[PDB]
């Protein structure tokens, strides 16, 4: 169940995300608040699936599926792919995490 | 663009209420500001910020008589030019 | 230029996050004010360094830098490096870093 | 432990003017507390909230002769006891 609270706070601050790059440097109305309203509903969900889920766990989780669900959207909105050398130097950095969160 | 239609609705010798076609859902900006100044260029001009939900805005305290130059501007110029308006209380 | 305030927007939650550890409830006034300082000026240059680096692409150094300038600051001043075979997890997010850079 | 020293610097028969000393610059909390009212209980006590930079407040209000009951709680339990105190207008 707290696994379950955990994607939906990832999937907010995915979307808030996404929102932020809409909203014109928080100068757009709707896009600014939307940003305001997720990372407040990914907040609280954070603390209810952390309350008690190992802080460690939930992070990986978090800056994989987020570092997936946030780049398909950007190359949904728009594109990009590798514009600087690599887009693995995001998966090793992906990488580089899950080892000294989980090693 | 926005925003658009600058009126002034009520006209106290010394307060004027501004409205404005603020736009529509997503034109809807964070904030407008609102500069208010005399009309010959005496003196600089006053300027106060307005929540960008609100289309209406209460400029108080001026000089009877005078005319008045009304600005509004966005956060941006990326929405468009400032529908700047006059009016002699 | 934009690799510069997107580091900025990382020490800015850096030390947002821990100066809320330390507040209890956001109710220790100093550090809860210097929390909402650093958070939303964290929150502003995000969304300015966003419109030159593509999302995923400031997400991934984001959250790199971030767990480094952590662990980094964790061991730094506080201590722990607990699982010490792990500084070679560091030299990873570098190099990641790197090969997304300039 | 937190707040320490509340006490009525001026008491009109009908105000009591409260300070309480803050602490020091790392150790300041969001908000305070304050309750006042008729020390014996024919009614609920009063009741506002003060922001924590500051360590003065004043009560207004009373009704003279009678002593009150002042007590300052922190935002949380875990900053310790709230210290009451009682003073006669
Ligand atoms: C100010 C404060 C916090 C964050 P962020 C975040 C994560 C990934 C990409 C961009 C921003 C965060 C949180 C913890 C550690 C590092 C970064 C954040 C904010 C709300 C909800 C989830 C994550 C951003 C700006």
């Amino acid at each position: 169940n707290p696994y379950i609270y955990l994607g939906g706070a990832i999937l907010a601050e995915v979307i808030g995300t996404t929102l932020m790059k809409f909203s014109n440097g928080f100068t757009r109305l709707i896009p600014s608040m939307g940003t305001i309203i997720c990372y407040c509903a990914s907040f609280w969900l954070l603390a209810q699936t952390l309350a008690y889920i190992p802080t460690g766990i939930a992070y990986a989780i978090w800056s994989g599926v987020g570092i997936v669900l946030i780049s398909l959207l950007s190359w949904g909105f728009f594109g990009q792919r590798l514009d600087l050398p690599a887009i693995i130097g995001m998966m090793l950095i992906c990488a580089g995490v899950l080892i000294i969160n989980l090693l | 663009s926005v925003p658009t239609k600058l009126e002034v609705v009520a006209a106290t010798p010394t307060s004027l209420l501004i409205s404005w076609d603020a736009g529509h859902w997503w034109e809807w900006v964070t904030y407008y500001r609102i500069t208010y100044g005399e009309t010959g260029g005496n003196s600089p001009v006053q300027e106060f910020t307005v929540p960008g939900y609100s289309s209406t805005a209460t400029i108080s305290g001026l000089k009877p008589g005078v005319d008045y130059t009304i600005t509004v501007y966005a956060p941006t110029s990326d929405y468009g030019s400032p529908i700047s308006i006059n009016y002699r209380t």
